[PDB]
């Protein structure tokens, strides 16, 4: 039941093993390693796509 | 590549074309995606920086104090009573409220940790031997039997969850699932309570969260002792929707969102700069 | 039983720990989530959409709508200064209660490049150009347009397209700069000058308007989370 | 290009000058799926009767004007079969296509900000008093902002540099916004989907969003030019469906 | 808590000249603070309101002579210029952040017209036969023409001082020559009245180092 | 405006049921009430007939809008003998009544009793009559049958167990005194009793 994942290391032995003890999904620890993102819903919320090299109007 | 690491700066050079990366039109509501290579001559720089600290889990996932409950072992008035309730909400402290108000609809599993201290009340004498006190914190769901006073029938917790903490141990801690009625916590509810558009306005109507009754388990001490219970919240498994703009004017009331009228920023002398 | 030993750091309450904890309502049935539009997974998605800045924040214009309106007039001699401020996006009086400023005050360090988008708001028949310089802090803030043309600058020509973007670079000896900045991590100075003039046909008013924006590019980052020095309180709100 | 041509039901909109159509948070409005619903009754779906362009009342843009706000779906409560099916129901789920338009000249100047803020919980004009429901929004009237502090008794706070919600007015650009700059632009068009934390909600006890039009750069012209330039807002519901039939409301 | 040490300092002003009131707070200082003057006719006379830095709201009666500003932790009120008639007694009041409620009213000071300082002049007169049969004795002495109230008054009856049943009063400003005056009402018995021969009235000033002696004849008819 | 005019004044007994009525010109409700004993004013109630925190159990219903009846000072405990005010709160210009006091000290009427002083002297002749030991503090002092009401110095009376003392100093030259006739007249509001006394000449 053990799950081995990587550790938050620097940039140029590094694993950690967590085991869920309790029988609830809300009683687990934090998953701090979801860095995914998509800013296209706030920066470019347009219907017709605008390319940078093209003129805008 | 990996996920979350920032983009790079590709190298460029002197250009002379009909392309206009600089010019744009903000009337479309479209923020420009201008890479710094599109304006000047940049070098190839590898960016190893990450956006780990700016995720919603690392931004909200820290403990913050919410409510400071006071209750003693001898009743002297109706604010230092033998027991003390708290209508459970995240809007009474200022620093956690401004973080939760940055998004409209949130959805988090809560995590509550109490730190409970004590201090003898001021009197004419202090010498007494007392065993270590036991504090009881009973969650009351919305629509349950509330304890009217001490030694009540409803302090038995036949279905309510509760803790029993001896002074001097590790602080109590328990996790709470997401327990709204809808699909998200509404941090902003522009609307009324009744269908006639009257009654109470704001997000007060959707704050049906229960209560939290603090008391001592011990019958009495020799001399009266005041206790303080500080409640810390830590939202985990957070999913936030519809980001708001962060509130500028400071808060006034714990129910609604009223405010003084404030200026936009701090002032300065002039619009220019006057040194060489 | 199994012989354990309490290490230093036991029975403590660290504020930023991630430990498991026993649930209070076991086998709770949560309410199923739905596709709600506008989800955020990162604070830099909020700090990447633009927001206007109060460049005209001389007293008393901060508690009014004339804080964002930069006055632009037909000059009588070219090379004057339209405005100017320091590039401290967490401590300057201009860029700290904006959207990029109100996020970066929650953190202690920042990095990357910003985008100052300038949008004209005058008549359709008014023309003219501007010079928007950015001088890194070698020899102080520049004095005139000749002394600012040596730095990083763009010459925005107001025309059919209504708005240009000066993209400030990332020129620093440190990989991160503090928001409440000291003298070790100075960033630079932003000026904006009249290139030629503002010329008009007759029956057009003199005063025009330029709205400045601020954003972040695709390589912005923050670090070292804190609490913001923007909201204070004495007691609990009741 | 600049030319757009919107058509919904039997009432179209033709604009020679436009910027682009910002669509919500990047999603087109659609009906409720079978795995997100909570009701069990079969909903009604009038597609030509409700999903059409309704033109609201006109407002006047002068030099010393502060701004205006409409609250939806209260501003469409008396317009056609949209406001008649609103009274005979309990739940509603619509998306919108807000089309604000203002033409002056090639000699005028000015700039608006057409934004749609979901859950615009407004602060009161005076604190420690709940206010009247007719001072947030009426059935068709455009409630206006002010330049100074509103020392009212049963109204909202209409400080234009605070936008009624206590936030600085500059940071309203996170919400789906467009600028009507009279130098280039003429009309702003936004397509905003149904944004709520529940699948379907009542339409009288909950104003979903608030269309705000705020002049940032004030309007200047020569005195010889035409001094009356209006701002007309035509809003069209989109993908409307209703549930929970009932008698006539609304109380 | 909530301590207001309002409102130093005003003594005394010239008609047409300036003074600067002040008020301090120690509770939640970013409130909706204002002022409230008062004169003993009631006569409300509200004068100013400010919230929170800008938006000063002077009244229509005095719209161009006051000025309030803050802060911090204290706030002032400058007057240019005072004119008689004027209050009186000035109070520093507060509210919460809405809020035209006026709670939290602290103590306050006074300010009046400008005169030269003048010593109080006391004079005593023979009584009538209206207090004889009742067993009492109401000896009459009316002072005249003093300013300000930094004086002293005494009742030395032929070398015998009386503090039992004495009466003290201070009038407001009379409108013929801007004078002030006090009164005297005594309550003696029968056996103590005729023990003396001529009652003596004295009053001191801060300028004069000696009281004024006035003698009347009781048995004169 | 025009506030109010509240009437005023109240009356004994503190057994209960005291009412204070006012009028207005608009003003749909924003009225308050304020009372003071010897200090700066207190504050009850709020911008309604709703209660305040810290005030006593008397919380009066006030009708809407321009009548606001009443204070409803039920079950007095003789602490509340004070002077009440009533603000309106619709700028411009937020002025009060400012009502009338209510102490009034049961029960007897106490018609007026005077002890007139006769001056006997110098270049000025000062004259005043000692209205002594009266219950009702309202009076109306009239000198020289309605001609010498200019130099009258109205003095504060002092309470020592239901007795008051007003005195009105009038100053004449020696062109009338001691030849002509001088007499102070008191029009009495509460009991309507007439006093007339002549200064004896030497
Ligand atoms: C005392 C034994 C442990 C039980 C602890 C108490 C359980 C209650 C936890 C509260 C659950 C969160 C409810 C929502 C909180 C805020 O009001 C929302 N953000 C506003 O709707």
């Amino acid at each position: 039941g053990a799950q081995v994942s990587t550790q938050k290391t620097g940039a140029h032995i590094i694993h950690y093993t967590n085991i869920n003890y309790y029988k609830d999904s809300a009683s687990n620890s934090l998953n701090r390693q979801d860095f995914t993102q998509d800013p296209s819903k706030f920066t470019e919320p347009v219907k017709d796509v605008m390319i940078k090299t093209l003129p805008a109007l | 590549r990996a996920v979350g690491r920032v983009a790079d700066t590709v190298a460029s050079g002197p250009v002379n074309t009909e392309q206009i990366p600089a010019l744009t039109a903000v009337e479309t509501g479209h923020t420009s995606q201008v890479v710094p290579s599109d304006t000047m001559q940049t070098r190839h720089v590898i960016n190893y920086h990450t956006r780990s600290e700016s995720s919603i889990e690392n931004f909200m996932g820290r403990a913050a104090c919410v409510y400071i409950a006071q209750y003693a072992t001898e009743k002297v008035n109706d604010e230092l009573d033998r027991y003390t309730n708290w209508e459970i909400t995240t809007r009474q402290v200022a620093q956690l409220r401004r973080k939760l108000e940055m998004f409209t609809y949130m959805r988090f599993d809560l995590e509550i940790t109490f730190v409970i201290t004590s201090s003898q009340r001021t009197s004419t004498t202090y010498a007494s031997d007392s065993p270590p006190l036991t504090h009881q914190v009973m969650y009351v769901p919305p629509g349950g039997p509330i304890p009217k006073s001490y030694e009540d029938f409803a302090w038995q917790t036949s279905t309510n969850p509760s803790v029993f903490w001896t002074e001097g141990n590790a602080p109590p801690r328990m996790s709470i699932p997401f327990m709204s009625v809808g699909n998200a916590y509404c941090n902003f509810y522009d609307g009324w309570s009744h269908f006639s558009q009257s009654g109470v306005y704001g997000y007060t109507t959707l704050n049906n969260m229960g209560h939290l009754y603090f008391r001592h388990v011990n019958k009495s001490t020799a001399y009266p002792v005041n206790s303080v219970a500080r409640v810390y919240f830590k939202p985990k498994h957070v999913k936030a929707w519809v980001p708001r703009a962060p509130r500028l004017c400071p808060y006034l009331k714990a129910r609604n969102v009223n405010f003084n009228v404030q200026g936009v920023t701090e002032s300065r002398n002039k619009i220019t700069l006057d040194r060489s | 039983g199994l012989p354990t030993m309490n290490t230093p750091g036991s029975t403590q309450f660290l504020t930023s720990d991630d430990f498991q904890s026993p649930s209070a309502m076991p086998q709770f049935d949560v309410t199923p989530e739905i596709q709600i539009p506008g989800q955020v997974r990162n604070l830099m998605e909020i700090a990447e959409v633009d927001s206007v800045v109060p460049v005209n924040n001389t007293e008393g214009h901060v508690n009014s709508m004339e804080a964002y309106r930069i006055p632009v007039r037909p000059q009588t001699s070219s090379g004057e200064q339209v405005f100017g401020f320091q590039l401290q996006p967490g401590h300057d009086s201009v860029l700290k209660h904006t959207l990029l400023g109100e996020i970066l005050n929650y953190y202690a360090n920042w990095s990357g490049s910003m985008k100052l988008t300038f949008m004209y708001c005058g008549a359709a028949m008014a023309t003219g150009k501007f010079l928007i310089a950015y001088s890194p802090p070698g020899a102080g803030v520049p004095g005139s347009r000749r002394d600012a043309m040596l730095g990083t600058h763009v010459i925005w020509d107001v025309g059919l397209q209504s708005s240009c973007v000066l993209c400030v670079p990332w020129i620093s000896q440190t990989n991160y700069r503090y928001v409440t900045s000291d003298a070790y991590t100075d960033a630079g100075y932003i000026t904006c000058w009249y290139q030629t003039s503002i010329v008009t046909p007759p029956d057009i008013p003199t005063t025009s308007t330029i709205l400045c924006f601020v954003s972040a590019c695709n390589d912005f980052s923050v670090r070292l989370l804190r609490d913001t020095p923007f909201i204070t309180q004495q007691a609990l709100f009741q | 290009d600049r030319v757009r041509s919107i058509t919904l039901g039997n009432s179209t909109i033709t604009t020679q000058e436009c910027a682009n159509v910002v669509v919500g948070y990047g999603v087109w409005p659609t009906y409720l799926s079978d795995h997100e619903a909570t009701a069990v009754d079969q909903p009604t779906q009038p597609d030509v009767a409700t999903c059409r362009f309704y033109t609201l009342e006109s407002v006047k843009w002068e030099s010393s004007s502060a701004g205006w706000w409409w609250k939806f779906p209260e501003a469409l409560s008396d317009m056609g079969l949209f406001g008649q099916n609103m009274q005979y129901h309990y739940l509603g789920r619509t998306g919108y296509t807000i089309h604000v338009q203002c033409n002056a000249s090639k000699f005028h100047q000015g700039c608006l900000l057409v934004v749609c803020v979901p859950e615009a919980e407004m602060g009161a004009a005076t604190t420690d008093h709940a206010f009247n429901h007719t001072k947030l929004s009426n059935i068709g009237q455009a409630m206006e902002f002010s330049a100074k502090k509103s020392t009212d008794q049963t109204g909202p706070q209409t400080a234009v540099h605070n936008a009624g919600m206590g936030v600085a007015v500059g940071n309203l650009t996170i919400f789906p916004h467009q600028w009507i700059n009279l130098r280039t632009n003429n009309s702003a068009t936004i397509v905003m989907p149904y944004i709520n934390s529940v699948p379907m909600d009542n339409m009288y006890r909950h104003y979903n969003f608030t269309l705000m039009v705020i002049p940032f750069a004030k309007l200047e012209h020569s005195p010889q030019a035409s001094t009356y330039v209006p701002i007309t807002v035509t809003v069209a519901p989109m993908c409307a469906e209703y549930n929970g039939l009932r008698l006539a409301g609304h109380q | 808590d909530i301590e207001l040490t309002q409102s130093p300092a005003t003594l005394s002003v010239t008609p047409g000249d300036s003074v600067s009131l002040s008020c301090r707070a120690s509770q939640s200082i970013s409130n909706s603070l204002h002022w409230y003057q008062q004169r003993s006719h009631e006569s409300p006379r509200r004068l100013i309101k400010t919230a929170s830095a800008e938006k000063a709201k002077s009244i229509s009666g005095i719209p161009s002579r006051f000025s309030v500003s803050r802060g911090n932790t204290s706030f002032t009120l400058s007057i240019n210029s005072v004119e008689t008639e004027d209050f009186g007694m000035y109070f520093c009041q507060q509210a919460y952040a809405g809020s035209k409620l006026q709670p939290h009213t602290g103590a306050g000071t006074k300010l009046e017209i400008k005169r030269a300082d003048a010593a109080p002049t006391v004079s005593i007169f023979p009584p009538s036969s209206e207090q004889l049969t009742s067993g009492g004795a109401s000896v009459v002495c009316f002072l005249n023409n003093f300013y300000p109230k930094d004086i002293n008054v005494k009742w030395k009856i032929d070398g015998s001082e009386r503090q039992n049943g004495v009466l003290n009063s201070w009038t407001d400003q009379d409108s013929k020559d801007s004078t002030y005056s006090m009164s005297s009402t005594l309550t003696l018995t029968k056996d103590e009245y005729e023990r003396h021969n001529s009652y003596t009235c004295e009053a001191t000033h801060k300028t004069s180092t000696s009281p004024i002696v006035k003698s009347f004849n009781r048995n004169e008819c | 405006q025009v506030q109010l005019q509240q009437s005023g004044g109240g009356l004994v007994k503190p057994g209960g049921s005291l009412k204070l009525s006012c009028a207005a010109s608009g003003f749909t409700f924003s009225s308050y009430w304020m009372h003071w004993v010897q200090t700066p004013e207190k504050r009850l109630e709020w911008v309604a007939t709703i209660s305040s925190g810290g005030g006593d159990t008397y919380y009066g219903d006030s009708v809407k809008g321009p009548a606001t009846i009443s204070r409803d000072n039920a079950k007095n405990t003789l602490y509340l003998q004070m002077s009440s005010l009533k603000s309106e709160d619709t700028a411009m210009y937020a002025c009060t009544g400012a009502g009338g006091s209510t102490y009034y000290f049961d029960y007897w009427g106490q018609g007026t009793t005077v002890t007139v002083s006769s001056p006997a002297a110098a270049s000025m002749v000062t004259l005043g009559c000692l209205v002594k030991g009266y219950f009702p503090e309202p009076v109306t002092v009239t000198w020289n049958s309605g001609s010498l009401s200019s130099g009258v110095h109205t003095f504060p009376a002092v309470l020592q167990s239901d007795l008051y003392t007003l005195s009105s100093s009038v100053t004449v030259p020696s062109s009338t005194w001691p030849s002509e006739t001088v007499t102070c007249n008191v029009a009495h509001p509460a009991s309507s009793t007439k006093v007339d006394k002549k200064i004896v000449p030497r």
